């Protein structure tokens, strides 16, 4: 896995060269809004049960075919798995955000997930709308006036949405 | 590879648990210490030429039977004393790599892992590289948070070559 | 999952085992016990109506701020009575199912593994379905092998849920 | 793993339905023949040996290539892996009709078979012609009259009749 | 299958090393003892006729009960005298190639492997073959290093068998 | 894995045969001929270090890109495995000619090795030029007249090609 610093650091070894003014003034950029970063990963994870639950329950609530006996989220055990998975990738989200890259994201959760899905039969679909549903409501809360010093966050959670955003493509 | 910020990330992902105020933590101490690695990695970069040619020129000074004795290994030919400046050349972009990433990461990956096996085959004396580590330390003329963390590596090297 | 046919022929397999009079004596042991668990399935399932609405409204008396108090959680919607009435029908025709099979199994595989997760998640009071288990219990009219099959089955939940 | 109980629960639980009144009362005659089920089990296993040893002699005696140089049951260690196939297949063909359900032996025993033996070059015909054998002989031990209390055991024979004919197919 | 060259190298291999001394020295012990082998089994072959039948003879006129009991097991029949006669045959043969291999590993692959199980499955009286393999040692003729490591192979599948 | 012994049982004792006096003497004439053998796998050994070194300096000359940043055998790890194969295919290369038989070669070394090279992106076709490398130091080795008693080697010299032959079309 790598993290934003030796990502770059990647690219420029595979050309045997220094990193660039351009490179290093990116990384400096990055390295500005650490503050920003802390508070988003914090945020999300001080909320992640109900960001968990919540998501889980409108899911249930809009598709109640998951719940109804035979469905794929009927019986406890499955129940568990699927709340476990919605943690899971939320977890995965967050450690993406610590980074700043999203290699722990895609090489240690998303990858071989869709393959995974379609041998067990669970619906990909249902399980991208679950992540849809999480992103709406941890945006929400990271963006949030309130408790906080104010502040531009808009890059952050521009990164943020964008790892959502392959969570739910990787099973959709 | 290992900085502050993947291996906290490690751990955290080991005890399958979300990231807590520890790995906070780590992501503020990295995140005081990263502008100071930016501008050591800047000012080796910068400063490279001079740096690669000066160690270069304190080897074959401390060590004048490798520019004298035929040899692959040596550097008495233009052959051998343009492998000794790469090499060089190497481990200084190297050490500008693990003040980019604030680790050793960079270091164990592209140099340290596989270093042994490479001087043993290629009869290449570690002394050498502890030589030209050593002008790089005592002519950088970083100050500061800046010295520190490059030193740190520099010194990983030498330590490692040893 | 476990019934005692199940369990001998995996005792059984497990030590590359032919079955021998063991699992036998586990077979008569079973039919003994098949007729009464059938029939105490079939009493459940006619009374189910009557003892899932008596369970649920057990529980609303037991527990009335279950009604009254607004929340996800809670029965003080048509929404959530409709859950509540729902989860009763769930345990009392999953405890149908472990008479049927003469074991735990149906009741391990379909409701208990992940239970103490999905109770916590939805914050769910354990002591709610032990109330609702002990009104079925106390209403089932059954007796002799039949009412000991079934109350083991009725404890068995209730222990897990204490 | 289901036995003939849980296989039934299985299909209920999928639909969220009671075992209908009909439906326990096939498992109520399954349960009243028990006796003849549990002699079933008891006269093969008490005639294992023999089963295996004859059915083995009667397939090299038809097909001689099978033991010739060369053959695929040539050498202690190929004729020991054939005899062991041959109680192991009779061996799990006793679980099935223990549990009333094929589960066992398709799960533990013929999963994977076909291909298994594909891989190696073992002839499947030949095994499926040596089930066939153990077959006759198992089915005349379950119906001989001598030595236990009369009665009809038609539907236990059949229904053991089946699990040879399943397992000779899997190989075939 | 066992022999000096391959137990050489599954040694060296385990170890991740290159042959050394130690190996040379096994493959010197190899080619001192091949030529007095390969001379046996030529001579073991060339004399197959006699020895089996010799064989079969000696344990018909030791247990003659095997000649005269019906039986799928025995030799009472011309089938069942076949059928001993190839048996005694597949030892002899393979005998052979383990004098062919200079080891066991012929015998341990065609032959030992599964041993027990046929024997017992098929009420094949290991005594049986013990005393065709006295016969066989009793009778070859050979002398010296040929006799010394054919008695090996021979006494080897006696002891396997008591 | 097969010696040159074990390798005309199998074909043998799969047709039910003594082996032929013609088999017998052909064994023999390789025997007569062992000290050879020895001294070819000891001249390989004694000289692995340098045959390895020589071979992949000269293949790093005429293809200075894999040695360049982003080359295959750039950084110190990805050099010391390629150094690492080199020894091994060397290795593997004197037990076949030990044994004489390519089995524990193909079997142990060659044998899914095209396909972890293609996995891991690393150029087949610059390892069969390795393997080309120490081919021809090898051959020179053990073909050198100094120090030895004198005799013919040919037969031996090529039987030690043909596996090197082996190792370089397998990793191509
Ligand atoms: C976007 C995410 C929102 C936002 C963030 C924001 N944060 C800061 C500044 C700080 N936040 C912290 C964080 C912590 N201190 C701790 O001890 C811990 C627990 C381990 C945490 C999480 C710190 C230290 C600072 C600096 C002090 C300060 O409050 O300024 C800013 C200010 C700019 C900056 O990057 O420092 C901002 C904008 N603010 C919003 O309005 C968004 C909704
Ligand atoms: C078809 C398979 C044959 C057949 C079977 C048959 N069995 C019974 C009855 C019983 N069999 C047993 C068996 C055992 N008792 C033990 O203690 C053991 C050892 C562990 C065994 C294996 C028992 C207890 C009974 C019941 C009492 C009795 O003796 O009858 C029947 C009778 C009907 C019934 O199901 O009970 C039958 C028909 N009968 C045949 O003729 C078939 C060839
Ligand atoms: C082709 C490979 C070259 C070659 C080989 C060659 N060798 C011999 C004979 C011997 N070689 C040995 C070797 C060893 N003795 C030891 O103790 C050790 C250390 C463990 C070794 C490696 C031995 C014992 C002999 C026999 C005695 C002797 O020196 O002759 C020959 C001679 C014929 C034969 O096969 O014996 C040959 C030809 N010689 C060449 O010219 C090739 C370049
Ligand atoms: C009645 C005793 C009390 C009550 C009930 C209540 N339950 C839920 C929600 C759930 N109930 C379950 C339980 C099961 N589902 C299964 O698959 C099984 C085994 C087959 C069981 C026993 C689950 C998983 C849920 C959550 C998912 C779903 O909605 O199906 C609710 C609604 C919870 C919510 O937050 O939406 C309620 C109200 N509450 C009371 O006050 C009664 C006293
Ligand atoms: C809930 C939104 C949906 C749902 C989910 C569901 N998932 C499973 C089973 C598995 N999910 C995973 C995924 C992961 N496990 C990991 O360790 C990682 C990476 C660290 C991930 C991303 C796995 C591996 C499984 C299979 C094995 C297991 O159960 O643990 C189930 C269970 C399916 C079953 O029948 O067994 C379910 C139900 N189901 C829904 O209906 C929702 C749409
Ligand atoms: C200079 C201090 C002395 C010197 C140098 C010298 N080095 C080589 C050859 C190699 N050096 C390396 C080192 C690296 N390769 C990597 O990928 C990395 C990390 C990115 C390092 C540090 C390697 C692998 C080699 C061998 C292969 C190659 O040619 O690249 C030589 C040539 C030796 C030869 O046998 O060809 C020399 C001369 N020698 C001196 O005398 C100087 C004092
Ligand atoms: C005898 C009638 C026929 C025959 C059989 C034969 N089978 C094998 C090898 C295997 N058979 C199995 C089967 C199983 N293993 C299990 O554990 C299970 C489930 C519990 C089954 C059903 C397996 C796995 C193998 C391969 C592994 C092994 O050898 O143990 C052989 C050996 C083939 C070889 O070349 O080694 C043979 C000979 N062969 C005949 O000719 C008869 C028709
Ligand atoms: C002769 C000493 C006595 C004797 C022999 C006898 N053997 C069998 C049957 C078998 N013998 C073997 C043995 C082998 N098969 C192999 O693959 C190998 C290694 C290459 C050996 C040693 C086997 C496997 C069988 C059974 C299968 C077959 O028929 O080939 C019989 C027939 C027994 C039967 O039940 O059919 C007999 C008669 N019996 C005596 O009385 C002699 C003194
Ligand atoms: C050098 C001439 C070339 C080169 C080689 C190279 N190989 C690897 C990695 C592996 N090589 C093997 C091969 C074996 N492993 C064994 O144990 C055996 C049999 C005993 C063999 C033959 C394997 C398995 C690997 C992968 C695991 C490992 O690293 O050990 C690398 C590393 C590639 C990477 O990116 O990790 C390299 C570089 N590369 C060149 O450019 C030359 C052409």
């Amino acid at each position: 896995t790598f993290d934003a610093f030796t990502k770059v650091v990647a690219q420029a070894d595979a050309r045997g060269e220094f990193l660039s003014d351009a490179q290093l003034d990116a990384l400096s950029r990055l390295v500005a809004e650490g503050n920003k970063r802390i508070d988003t990963v914090n945020r999300i994870t001080g909320n992640a049960s109900s960001i968990v639950a919540n998501a889980a329950r409108a899911l249930f609530a809009e598709q109640p075919s998951l719940i109804a006996p035979g469905g794929n989220a009927y019986t406890n055990r499955r129940m568990a798995a699927c709340l476990r998975d919605m943690e899971i990738i939320l977890r995965y989200v967050t450690y993406a955000v610590f980074t700043g890259d999203a290699s722990i994201l895609d090489d240690r959760c998303l990858n071989g997930l869709r393959e995974t899905y379609l041998a067990l039969g669970v619906p990909g679909a249902s399980v991208a709308e679950g992540v849809r549903k999480m992103k709406d409501a941890a945006v929400a809360i990271v963006s949030d006036r309130n408790g906080i010093t104010q502040g531009d966050c808009s890059a952050i959670i521009s990164e943020l949405g964008s790892y959502f955003d392959k969570a739910a493509a990787a099973v959709a | 590879s290992k900085t502050p910020l993947t291996e906290a990330v490690a751990a955290a992902d080991s005890q399958g648990r979300f990231l807590s105020s520890t790995e906070l933590q780590v992501a503020f101490g990295r995140f005081r210490q990263a502008a100071s690695g930016l501008a050591a990695a800047k000012a080796l970069a910068n400063n490279a030429d001079s740096l690669v040619n000066g160690a270069a020129n304190a080897v074959y000074s401390k060590f004048p039977y490798t520019t004298s004795t035929p040899g692959n290994n040596f550097a008495s030919t233009p052959e051998g004393k343009a492998k000794c400046a790469r090499d060089i050349g190497y481990y200084l972009r190297i050490v500008t790599y693990a003040l980019v990433a604030g680790g050793t990461g960079p270091i164990d990956e592209y140099l340290l892992a596989g270093l042994d096996e490479i001087n043993k085959t290629f009869d290449l004396a570690p002394s050498w590289y502890v030589e030209a580590l050593k002008y790089i330390k005592a002519n950088h003329g970083l100050s500061g948070d800046s010295r520190d963390e490059a030193n740190s590596y520099i010194d990983y090297l030498i330590n490692a070559l040893s």
